[PDB]
């Protein structure tokens, strides 16, 4: 026989580029991506099976990496607090206190700078405990030894946004179709796109808010599900509603800082101080985790004993459950969450929680962020749709929530996506010749 | 749907090169680099083929034996049971060597053309 | 003569002043001219690999199997080549010219079938 | 009969895209422009008529933004001038004033920092009224509660430099130079270049300086002239010749305020403090006004009664021709030359101007400029090559002034337009393959 | 073998059987720009260089013979030392400045042909 | 005969084009270069032979505009140390002296803010003499001009080779000329896509760490018999050169801000001693006779050749200057060009110590160095020298005062970059 060619052969490899956004005032420059295509289409990939593995996925490393960065040029052209940074004479706030609060609301008096920089004015305000610590009376912000802050840009959302993703062309993107997929191994059912669903950039930690749905069932993935050091990311079918609340009636107040610049001070509450909490419904959160249990029961190979406890590390980051409420950032305590074992009305348990408003984002060093007092009254909804729980080193193994990196929310929405180039180039024996 | 062609029945898929050539080709740097990685590549593969005289011929027959060496299959699934693919897969790294004997032999048929025409 | 001498002739004046035409195709602010650059490639490789779709590829002109429908419009070549320019054309076929394009795909690969027949 | 494929057919559409920026240091820096020009020749193109829709050429939206980057990018390293804003101490300058500038400057005194920030220096120095307001002798600058202030480096001179634009690859510019055309419409007579002119960046309100002017006759150009609310382009054919100095002979004096940091004042006026003015000569500008009225009856009847008048009101940079002149700003009151009524030689006409250092260009807020001081004295030549005017009953009134430097941008721009090569196209024929 | 400019130093003969080495190599932290605008560059060189044997009809080739006869007037020189003796870099420089009216030739001859195809086409 | 197009012709052009970057934690930010081939190919070409002009390579110039703007990006990211242009009250550090301290060490004390608005600290430091000057009322040197950086303390400045290779269509050629001296044709030459790596080492009089000559020394220069030039001599064998500063340095930090630190030399430990650097003496005294046996291939050898030192100029004209390990270091050369030559044997060069560098011959920016604890130890190669010729029957030559474009123009000597032109044309039999 002879040897000839063709192109255009639907045949592909692994392979790594970029990705390009796609969109459809905000925080993701999303006016600056491409509208999206309305009329998508995907085709089932006939009688091929292929492999995934959401651990080793280049599109979780860039949409992890593209956040950070986005974030920086969405908050870097504004007012510092630089001038901030001063010396704050305190006494506790002891006017309209449930004793729930106390020690939580601070009422401190301080010298600032004003446009004219020979004069000075002698403004008071409020802080939350969480953000102020004692020099010894005399309190200093926390960040005043570590790093500068920025007010946080007045007219923005952080109201997460789906972005798709288009791979260039001469790429594709692969979506694992199959349900009850678990990650790190082969799929029968998958599907090729141009461009993909979008996933909104949701940052929070040990509840995975407005995310996916499993389709039929909970399912558990991890990268080694008996590595005593490793998390395993919980996807569940059943989204668990909550109502969070900031419960109290705030006014803001604003004082000039300098040259058309101005800080947004707590100003104080009308009516009395409350302390924030969320609300679940009782039964949906038992039955949500007897489904947990059953398929770590799976994992275990038998209808084996397990305990669900609280979290320990020494970081609100890393214990509580972080999350951006509007523009507000709530630290909750989810110790009733986490409170049982298991053998083999709905009365909501009130999970308290702190209101922290000087933040920083991915836990790295020398960056700060102060969130603006917002008046009025703060309330908000979201479904749970996973966990992110880990596990300690007997019979009985003790499962707890966790995981302080932000990627791995990535990694979930993402758990079905591979990218692959084309390769339209091949040969053949034959019985043409030239 | 380009690629609905699995590379399964590569045979009937034969006739489906066309089609799935047809969608050849911080935000702002992003979107850059990936544009001109489809340029790159569109036209990586353009030239290659080119240098083997073809162009624009999705399937083309050359002066090139095929080597036992690369085949010693059946030859009797290749279009029918054989995917483009599997068969890639086990394409025993000869995609080089293919490659310059294409040009070189490409090379001599140039010249013999160039000859007989001088010869007139 | 010259780019675009003949735009405002005849679409057979002009039929042979193609060359001309066709030659003549190809501190963030200077972003703009990477991308100027970067577009003008786009836009002639887009032409060449539909020529190269329909087989037409390499050339100024070139012939198909598909006939031209009086559904589409219907002016003599008397007129058409003589009395027409390709301004005027052009807006003349705007209405259907895309289905033209899918037209001579499908031309070209029953062509390309038919060799590989052969082959 | 088949449907044929032709390559490199000679047609095109209206598209957007920008345009290169060649120039032949400044603010419109030449390094941002290293592009010169062969100076090629355009094509004329016989039998081709072109709609030029000259109002909504996006590239005016183009040259907007290229002219404010170029500015903003040349300002970004010059010196901060922050600390200036203190309480100052001002009084009037009344010892040497001509009977004219009566309290028009103030002589402040006030608490500067130096170069090590142990140490502080006093300062004397000249303000013009205009930049300075009082807190409640306590003043403060007026930008101190709303901008940043930068000063300008010494160094860039601001005149303008004549930019052509030239279209990418793929791309061409059609210039149609049918003459008395008001450019909206299908326009008879178009040439292709590769390259528009070159158009100076010339700042300017009221009346339009060192442009292109009219062939033939004055013209009067507009988007829909029924509408009163649109702004009135008028071209001159003949230019007016306006003389525009400041008399007073200016003492420039500097201090060092940070780390190699200097600062640039206003001192002493060696001379008799006078004011600055701009004069025109008498007939001319008569002459011209009457031409112009001869083109308002191509709009209006012959019995229409047209009166011109000065703005009814707005700020100093919309009601006076607000210019730069060798660097500093000239806010000239044209009171004397929109005063008259229109329906049936060794003099002039001079119009007050006054002088402003603090600048926000650009109509923008949170960023300024401040203009250092000249030494010496100024004086300046202009061509008025046109006027925008907005108008307000047997009578219509003419009131100067115009909008942002897009009108200005505007017409300058004019003839021209951008459109893409379409080269790819299919006719009928007898060639079967 | 030879690597790819190894066929400088041959003669103009023997460099013709280095087409498809040379042929084959073309197109072979805000600072780093520029390395987006040269792998443009080397885009617009290849395309142009395309686009060039498009219009003389010899595309997908690495050599074209054409229907526009040589001029002694370009180069005078015995074939037998044009291709012996001579190698391309010395050949080159002796008819640098015919090198447009060589190309005005060959395309305007291509646009002829390609005419004249379609006519004959046309008739049969 | 007939015309015929070649495409894949072997054919040059000479071009001006942009350099890619390649390489294999630094002020470089060489981890931002894509990584090189190990083992390019180097074509070698018969029968070529091509003129390298080393004074018109713009290759220099690039490497000059490249390596300045990693230097700025490097400090753009670092604290400003503005707040210390105070004033200060200093008095001479005499704790130590063993006739070093001719009053080049001085304790200085001043009041600093830091963290809060609210308040100030005493801040106890030392300083050099060379960047200190009165006003016992003293400022800062680089108060003069504008605000003062502080360098990031885990930067490293040890130059590491750079690869620069030509963009694809390119290519660049060397020659292998031996005895080249930069501006003539050179027989023997070959062709590489990228460079062999030459780092980016700095210094001004003596050429360090680059490469040999081959065999015998080479002078070379843009017009030797002009008076107006530097002359670059390429040794053929190196000559070790070892650096101390033995002082064993107490580093202290300082909160200046929200997250800023300020690193400044404390306490000493040991007696005050003087920097220096140590070079063979007859090592040293055989090569210049070299040189000279060079010089005199030009001029004659009817002459005498006489060394002295440059005369007039800023200290960073008139000695020696290297950075080693973050630190600049300043040396005489006074035992270097003291000789005429006419037809453990050690030359110590004193060396001093200065903390505000000002480098790239630019002015309106500063940096701060901050020192390094402990003790000092470097070890060079001296590989070429920059000489200056003077203007009856004898001369004198002169170090030179130094362009840093001449340290990588002497490198780049063996390279030139060329365009290829795949297409020509030429007769043919052949007609269609
Ligand atoms: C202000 O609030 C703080 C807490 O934020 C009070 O300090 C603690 O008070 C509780 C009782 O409520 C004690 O059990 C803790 O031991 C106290 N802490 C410490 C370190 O001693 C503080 O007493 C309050 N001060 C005023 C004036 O109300
Ligand atoms: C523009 O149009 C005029 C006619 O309106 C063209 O002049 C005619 O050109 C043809 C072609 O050479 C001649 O046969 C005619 O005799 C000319 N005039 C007439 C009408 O008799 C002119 O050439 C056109 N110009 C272009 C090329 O745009
Ligand atoms: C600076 O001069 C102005 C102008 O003369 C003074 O303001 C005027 O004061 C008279 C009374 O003497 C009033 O009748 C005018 O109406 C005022 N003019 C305006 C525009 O308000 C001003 O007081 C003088 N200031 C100083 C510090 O000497
Ligand atoms: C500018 O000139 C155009 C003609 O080129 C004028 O457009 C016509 O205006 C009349 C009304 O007077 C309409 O009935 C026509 O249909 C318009 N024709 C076209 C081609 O647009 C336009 O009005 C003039 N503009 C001004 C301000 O006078
Ligand atoms: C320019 O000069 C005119 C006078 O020619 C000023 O007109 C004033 O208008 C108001 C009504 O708004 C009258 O009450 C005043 O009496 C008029 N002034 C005079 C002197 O007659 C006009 O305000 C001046 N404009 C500017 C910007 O200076
Ligand atoms: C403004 O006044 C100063 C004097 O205060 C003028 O300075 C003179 O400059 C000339 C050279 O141009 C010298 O010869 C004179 O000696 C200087 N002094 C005097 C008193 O003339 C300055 O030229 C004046 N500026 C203008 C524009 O007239
Ligand atoms: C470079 O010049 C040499 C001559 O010194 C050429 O070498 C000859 O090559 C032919 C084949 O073409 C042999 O038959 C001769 O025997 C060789 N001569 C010698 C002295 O060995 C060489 O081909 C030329 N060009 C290149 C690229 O090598
Ligand atoms: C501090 O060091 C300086 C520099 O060595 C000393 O200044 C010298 O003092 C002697 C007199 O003892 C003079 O003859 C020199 O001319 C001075 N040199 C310079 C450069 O000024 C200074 O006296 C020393 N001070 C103390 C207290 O030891
Ligand atoms: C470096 O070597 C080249 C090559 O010899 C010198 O260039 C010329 O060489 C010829 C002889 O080969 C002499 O006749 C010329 O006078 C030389 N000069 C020039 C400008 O061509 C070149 O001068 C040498 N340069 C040095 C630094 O010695
Ligand atoms: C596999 O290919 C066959 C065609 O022979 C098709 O009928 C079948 O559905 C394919 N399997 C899939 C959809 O994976
Ligand atoms: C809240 O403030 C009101 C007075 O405005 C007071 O009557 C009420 O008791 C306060 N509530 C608490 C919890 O102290
Ligand atoms: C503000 O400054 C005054 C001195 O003018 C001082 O007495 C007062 O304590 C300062 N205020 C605060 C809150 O520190
Ligand atoms: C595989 O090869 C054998 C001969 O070794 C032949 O009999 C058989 O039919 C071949 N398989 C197919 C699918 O033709
Ligand atoms: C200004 O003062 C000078 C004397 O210094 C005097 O000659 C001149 O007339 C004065 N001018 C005015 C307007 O007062
Ligand atoms: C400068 O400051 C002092 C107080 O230290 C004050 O008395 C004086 O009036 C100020 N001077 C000026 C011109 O502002
Ligand atoms: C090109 O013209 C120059 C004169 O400008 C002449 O010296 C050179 O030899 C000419 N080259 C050719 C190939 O004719
Ligand atoms: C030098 O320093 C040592 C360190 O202890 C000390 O013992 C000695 O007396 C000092 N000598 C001088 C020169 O003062
Ligand atoms: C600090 O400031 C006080 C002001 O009274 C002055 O006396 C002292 O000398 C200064 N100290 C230093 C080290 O600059």
């Amino acid at each position: 026989l002879w040897v000839t060619v063709y192109y255009g052969v639907p045949v592909w490899k692994d392979a790594e580029t970029t990705l390009f956004c796609a969109s459809d005032h905000n925080v993701w420059a999303t006016h600056a991506c491409v509208p999206t295509d309305p009329n998508p289409q995907e085709i089932h990939l006939e009688n091929v099976t292929e492999e995934f593995n959401m651990w080793k996925n280049n599109m979780v490393e860039q949409m992890h990496e593209d956040i950070i960065s986005l974030w920086d040029q969405s908050l870097k052209p504004c007012v510092k607090l630089t001038p901030l940074c001063v010396t704050l004479q305190c006494t506790n706030v002891t006017n309209n206190i449930t004793d729930d609060m106390r020690g939580e609301l601070k009422n401190c008096s301080f010298n600032m700078t004003t446009e004219l920089r020979d004069k000075k004015q002698k403004v008071y305000s409020l802080f939350y405990r969480l953000d102020v610590v004692q020099i010894n009376k005399e309190y200093r912000l926390i960040n005043c030894n570590t790093s500068a802050i920025t007010q946080a840009c007045p007219k923005v959302s952080f109201e997460p946004i789906p972005i798709h993703y288009c791979a260039p062309a001469g790429f594709a993107i692969l979506k694992c179709k199959d349900k009850k997929f678990n990650g790190t191994g082969p799929c029968p059912s998958v599907s090729t796109v141009q461009c993909t669903h979008g996933i909104k950039p949701v940052v929070s930690t040990q509840l995975l808010l407005n995310g996916s749905l499993a389709e039929e069932e909970v399912i558990i993935r991890s990268e080694n599900i008996t590595n005593n050091a490793k998390n395993i990311l919980v996807q569940l079918n059943t989204p668990v509603q909550i109502n969070c609340t900031r419960p109290n009636n705030n006014t803001v107040k604003s004082i000039r800082i300098g040259p058309g610049q101005a800080f947004y001070y707590t100003g104080d509450i009308i009516g009395d101080i409350r302390q924030a909490h969320c609300n679940v419904s009782k039964a949906t959160w038992n039955e949500t985790l007897g489904k947990v249990v059953k398929q770590l029961r799976k994992h275990f190979g038998n209808n084996t004993i397990i305990r669900f406890a609280q979290s320990s590390g020494g970081d609100l980051e890393v214990t509580t459950h972080s999350f951006n409420c509007g523009g507000e950032f709530f630290y909750c305590n989810t110790s009733g969450l986490f409170n049982s074992t298991w053998i083999s009305s709905n009365d909501s348990i009130t999970l308290p929680c702190r209101i922290k408003q000087i933040i920083n984002m991915w836990q790295r060093i020398g960056q700060a962020m102060y969130a603006p007092p917002i008046q009025g009254v703060i309330r908000c909804v979201s479904n749970i749709t996973g966990l992110i729980l880990t596990r300690d080193g007997s019979t009985t193994e003790t499962f707890r929530p966790g995981g302080g990196d932000m990627r791995d929310n990535w990694r979930s929405e993402l758990y079905k996506y591979k990218v692959v180039k084309i390769e339209p180039l091949g040969v053949a024996p034959t019985r043409c010749k030239r | 749907g380009f690629l609905g062609a699995a590379g399964s029945t590569m045979g009937a898929a034969s006739m489906t090169l066309t089609v799935q050539a047809r969608n050849l080709l911080h935000w702002g740097i992003k979107q850059l680099q990936a544009r001109v990685l489809a340029v790159e590549h569109y036209l990586r593969d353009q030239q290659l083929l080119g240098i083997w005289g073809c162009s624009g011929k999705l399937i083309c027959c050359t002066n090139v034996p095929w080597n036992s060496s690369w085949s010693n299959r059946n030859l009797s699934e290749i279009w029918d049971n054989m995917t483009w693919l599997q068969w890639d897969k086990e394409i025993s790294n000869y995609t080089q060597i293919i490659y310059g004997l294409l040009e070189e032999s490409q090379n001599q048929q140039e010249k013999n053309e160039q000859d007989l025409l001088a010869l007139d």
